[PDB]
């Protein structure tokens, strides 16, 4: 991250050991599972491009996957290249990513006046790499998640909210999908019951009623 | 581009 | 958390992995027991809006139940919405709930003269929320509570009031509970000495006397 | 509403 | 606890969660030996009352304990309000319980001049309250302790010792056991050795003395 | 009283 | 590392115990993964010459490799030397390695105006022996590298990559393998599809493709 | 310990749960070995008395030792006492043991000009007492110590040199146990080498040629 | 270690008990690994000789090994008063083994104008009697390192230089043993390519084509 | 005495 | 001698 | 050489 320095000047604070082998369990346990995305991005708060890419070399193992990262990376930053021409200097896409820009011109940018936060942007690049990965890492859509004949209903609302949380979808999607799909879905008897209840009802009634199955 | 396949993250060009 | 900045400004305190991998710990191994609400009050104490964000998604798990949690921030946002109409800009229930509100501006509201503290307001929707599945999640009312024929009464003690705190009930209701089932529902020879010593009688002396059965 | 089925909290709309 | 800030002005420190994971193992593994008495105190150094009241809403488990715990909070603290009379304002026993206290109260009296310690009052019924679960926790009185017929004298002491350290009764009485039932329920050989050494010997000589049987 | 039976503790009163 | 001391100065950081045992556990467990150089270089952030040495004299074991890096110390030491004759004075090969020059003399050149990086220098020298120690701890070159014949295509790419990190080619060679061999070293099947998508197609587009083999 | 405070003044530290967890696992663990003194002596760098009270509260276990300790520390603070006489005030032996001196005593005294170190002089009667139980929870004295009939001569030391620390005897006694018992009570063979070399060998000499053996 | 305190004085820092539990560990595994010499100078960074006592004290076990560390600070600081005759005053050789040194002196000599580093004077003396152990503790000379028939090279150069560490000579008696011995002491076919290459092969030359065998 | 048989360490006398 | 066989280290003597 | 065979790093020369 970056910090005030004793002597009264913005200066980089490597990131902790602790930090690095966090990042390194999250990845080599979770598989890039959804949750490895806000988790990464709690880990990386305020990171400079030099400490992403600490983290991002620091992974070893899915070198596929951090792959596609990469190609993403690439796209990303040469749409930034295209929706910026060139005239601190402005930074290019290269200079975001961490690869032609300096430490101190990256501490530069993030505490010019206005700031450029060359630190998020490209957070937002790898974290929407990373959601490319999580969806191909998800072996299975919302559409084809359908209730056990016998599984509790809270658990199959837990698969189904588990895989719509992976999705894709436009945000109408998925609200066409939890009124839809989960009722459509569920298992003979608990699917009466959830059109017994009406098509408006809220999660908290649903599972209420369907826990009597 | 800007990350090439076999390079690791930041790394610099040439 | 917020903290004084060594330039001598108000400044955001990033989540420690350590806090961050506890709450995964909390949530994950307690699965909303009760205690799961104090502990998350403890690991986001003077949590912005942005900080109790990253610990909920950081969640990952439990899916359903994160969708009746986000059914009641809707809910609560909207009360408030509600309850202080539109007139620095009064927060809208959105800012409160951290997606319209950027972090500094969550700052100077937590900072502000007099201050709005509006990570504390979504805190209290977020651990009304945590309630709602608190209750969903106990398996047993107060009144499904009866002490086994040899069962220890300081062993059906921790029992109904572990019951008890789950409930629901409205504090009088709290009272009379405490008061009358906890008899009520002993074994015969426990339920004898327990009437014996008076309806006024305190936990201690409760315990004191049936443990002599 | 404030929050929608599938986005993680915090989301900002739109 | 309490800390002057970057800004010179007293302020709350939040309890790390290292301190209520620690809080947590302790009452959770040992289930109040007496040690969790003043485990508790080292733990809740400097504790505002809101601190205290956030370990002990952690414990989860052991809710007929704490019980005991508020019965024992109730009478002390209304023991304070008959006390201290009502003429900053002066704390009633629920603002020191922290109910009717904010937190800038609570700081506000423990930095007062001269300090009112609302942290260091409620600290002490909470401790007293403790020392009451202890007792009831302890399965046997002193006067039940005696020496196996071959358990060395070391080890006797060793359970002779913790369960006086249990026991409750005024120093006199303990000054009174130490002296006599110590001697009194050792096994006949030790015991008579014991009585060779004269009723004033240390408990250094007793053990050097009876480690020879 | 200051604590009631099924309260946390530290619970506001009303 | 170094920092600004409470006195108003430039002074030396020592290295904490987690950070040489993490140094320690990376080395012990990961033999020269091509992760070890990325997870050197985030934990000798900001080293010192004596830093480095002291990280790398505490490995232990792997001595044989350990040679090969003083080894390559030696000839780019000697290339320093060569590059830049001798006229504070300006470190020879020897002071940058942290042998002749003093903790002080270091401290003084990395905070020069201009400053001289001897940290940062000799950081290079020790990452670039690590790269020969990893060639010649990879088993196989990326030429050896073939899908195995009901490998899912996914694995194979992991391999494939995994392999290519540790290659040694230069870029543009790496940019011909990832377009060539891993197309031509695919199974039957998956590499008909990767023919039929065209030359191209980026990983994840292949991916997505073979996924259905 | 104590500190100053962002105030400007000497202001106590509180003991980290990480250091009472520590002297709870010393103690638990190695039950008085004599490695137990010089790590609670480090543990308790800087302590105050109420400082030391709090860790030796927490040891819980072994209470017929830690009353000998308590024996030891009523005749070292009744030799205050008695050393010195009563005339801020001057401590009584009741103050250095932290009993009847509140903590803000203690750091007025060791802060005083010049300081009156009660934590240190208390520390010591502690160290003494630990010492008296060090004793006595060693096995055997010095001279039961032989070496085996085919015990290596490094292991016989070794066994020696642990039980000459827990000894007691005044130094010269040691000067003459180490240069007389060490060679008496080897094996015939080692025994009869070290004669071999004279009566001035050092240790390193010994141990050389014994290893012959 | 020594540190600037608040009030813009050098005061003393004490040593942490994770790198005290640390240095506790190191001793206990590796029982003088020559790894241990730079594991204790890394951990002892710093220190003053009270610190570098608290160390030593605290290992506990290896008693005999302690000794002859002891034997050796015995002559080495003999060694320094003959080299260095009295006349702050001016260290003799118990003052810089901290025993006739107030930790005060020793902040005062390390901190003096210039300053003379007592902690660095004496932790060379106890490196150099861990220096002492280390051989001792090595099983085998260098001369006594042959390659076993089917032993892979990288593994007998492994054990080579491993012994090599621990050896003693000097240094170019260690440049003739990694030229000569390293050749002569090969598996015959190895040894055999590795003449083929000539006599001044690098290590990395001599591993590539044995690797061959 | 400073410390009695029963009490805690520092234990405040009366 | 500055550190006699049986004491620990930076003992002060007499 | 900068750094010789047996030696540690760091190891001042001579």
């Amino acid at each position: 991250p970056i910090v005030q320095n004793l002597q009264g000047q913005m200066v980089h604070q490597a990131i902790s050991p602790r930090t690095l082998n966090a990042w390194v369990k999250v990845v080599e346990e979770k598989a890039f599972s959804p949750e490895v995305i806000p988790m990464f991005s709690a880990l990386s708060e305020g990171a400079t491009p030099q400490d992403l890419n600490t983290m991002l070399n620091t992974v070893g193992g899915h070198q596929a996957a951090m792959q596609m990262l990469k190609e993403t990376i690439n796209e990303e930053a040469a749409e930034w290249d295209r929706l910026h021409p060139v005239h601190m200097r402005e930074p290019r896409g290269s200079d975001i990513a961490g690869t032609t820009s300096t430490l101190q011109e990256q501490i530069g940018w993030m505490t010019h006046n206005p700031p450029i936060p060359v630190g998020e942007i490209y957070k937002r690049w790898i974290i929407l790499g990373l959601n490319k990965i999580v969806r191909m890492y998800s072996p299975t859509s919302i559409l084809d998640i359908r209730q056990g004949p016998k599984e509790p209903f809270r658990d199959y609302v837990d698969r189904f909210y588990k895989t719509l949380r992976a999705e894709q979808a436009s945000q109408e999607v998925k609200n066409w999908m939890t009124e839809t799909l989960l009722v459509q879905n569920a298992n003979p008897d608990c699917k009466t019951i959830l059109k017994a209840l009406g098509p408006g009802a809220t999660l908290e009634e649903m599972m209420t009623a369907c826990q009597g199955v | 581009p800007v990350l090439f396949p076999g390079q690791p993250f930041g790394q610099p060009p040439l």
